[PDB]
């Protein structure tokens, strides 16, 4: 099974006073580990997660330097793309910003990442070949044109080939007990009557890990989908995730029914009857 | 580990 | 501008008596700037929390707010959110089977 590290930064303008808010987190799969927040009183990298507190002085200086760093060139994007949009200086404006990587099921590098959107939209991207960019509009082209001249994508590539993939697994073995622990949902089914003739069937997969997992609902056998109902899976607060699936069924025919659960912890798929 | 270029749009 | 999903709920099976954890969980919104409380019986709860800023693929946001509670028989809970791209602050009462 696969693994991701992740870094996401929000950069919001503050065109009444002061300097944008900046946000920075860092992922290891669904697992937050640093935190910067423009508005703490530490402005340093904040450790989120236990198994990242094992690293010294010199990892969090250094994390702090480059997120600082990271930081000014953000608010130096959010005047830039302003130029290029040709907007104001009244409204407040925002620069997201996502990089990382995967490794494979053979712990070797699978997939990178570097993109940018401004105000939620889309602006710039790196390919899949790590070569070449994505460019959204013509102020994202006149990016790409500086980018492809500057040599940024194979800057880029040697980070996320390199650095970032050794990194990654320096964490999954430092953060094992956890990163490399596999949560399976706990499942169960609850029952709910609509009026006298038909009932509510509501499969329920609580505090697992990873987020990713799907659940399906069948009658005698075939997928369902009509008359369903799914919720986004939701954090439960403590490190671990939560979903359900229901189903409007005729009373009496609950047992026709069967809730199917996917997820990495499963050995095999969990199905759950009323009955 | 973050990245170490500085790169700007 | 895209408007907050929302989703009330506890981190553990509700049981009436025992303490447990309440949770508002906004996502799918932009921009960033947003007001969320949690309520007991109308009033704002004083001591909620939240994770960090993140997006998701789509570059929207999402934010979980929380706050230890212990769920009675009586006591009615709800979230309230307000974000620009709502006329009026949206309140969601929490069901304890959602
Ligand atoms: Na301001």
């Amino acid at each position: 099974g696969s693994h991701s590290m992740r870094y996401f930064f929000t950069s919001v303008s503050r065109p009444g006073r002061g300097e944008p808010r900046f946000i920075a987190v860092g992922y290891v799969d669904d697992t937050q580990f640093v935190r910067f927040d423009s508005d703490a009183a530490s402005q340093r990298m904040e450790p989120r997660a236990p198994w990242i507190e094992q690293e010294g002085p010199e990892y969090w200086d250094g994390e702090t330097r480059k997120v600082k760093a990271h930081s000014q060139t953000h608010r130096v994007d959010l005047g830039t793309l302003r130029g290029y949009y040709n907007q104001s200086e009244a409204g407040s404006h925002t620069v997201q910003r996502m990089y990382g990587c995967d490794v494979g099921s053979d712990w070797r590098f699978l997939r990178g990442y570097h993109q940018y959107a401004y105000d939620g939209k889309d602006y710039i991207a790196l390919k899949e070949d790590l070569r070449s960019w994505t460019a959204a509009d013509m102020a994202a082209q006149t990016t790409k044109h500086k980018w492809e001249a500057a040599h940024v994508a194979e800057q880029l590539r040697a980070y996320l080939e390199g650095t970032c993939v050794e990194w990654l697994r320096r964490y999954l073995e430092n953060g094992k007990e956890t990163l490399q622990r596999t949560d399976a949902p706990k499942t169960h089914m609850t029952h709910h009557a609509v009026s006298d003739h038909e009932a509510t069937l509501r499969c329920w997969a609580l505090s697992f890990y990873p987020a990713e997992i799907t659940l399906t609902w069948q009658r005698d056998g075939e997928d369902q989908t009509q008359d369903t109902e799914l919720v986004e899976t939701r954090p439960a607060g403590d490190g671990t995730f939560q979903k359900w699936a229901a189903v409007v069924v005729p009373s009496g025919q609950e047992q026709r029914y069967t809730c199917h659960v996917q997820h990495e912890g499963l050995p095999k798929p969990l199905t759950l009857r009323w009955e | 580990r973050q990245i170490s270029q500085d790169v700007k749009l | 501008q895209r408007t907050p999903k929302i989703q009330v709920y506890s981190r553990h099976p509700a049981e009436n008596g025992k303490s447990n954890f309440l949770n508002c969980y906004v996502s799918g919104f932009h921009p960033s700037d947003i007001e969320v409380d949690l309520l007991k019986n109308g009033e704002r709860i004083e001591k909620v929390e939240h994770s960090d800023l993140s997006f998701s693929k789509d570059w929207s946001f999402y934010l979980l707010y929380y706050t230890e509670f212990t769920p009675t028989e009586k006591d009615e809970y709800a979230c309230r959110v307000n974000h620009v791209t709502l006329s009026q602050p949206k309140i969601v009462k929490w069901d304890r089977d959602m």
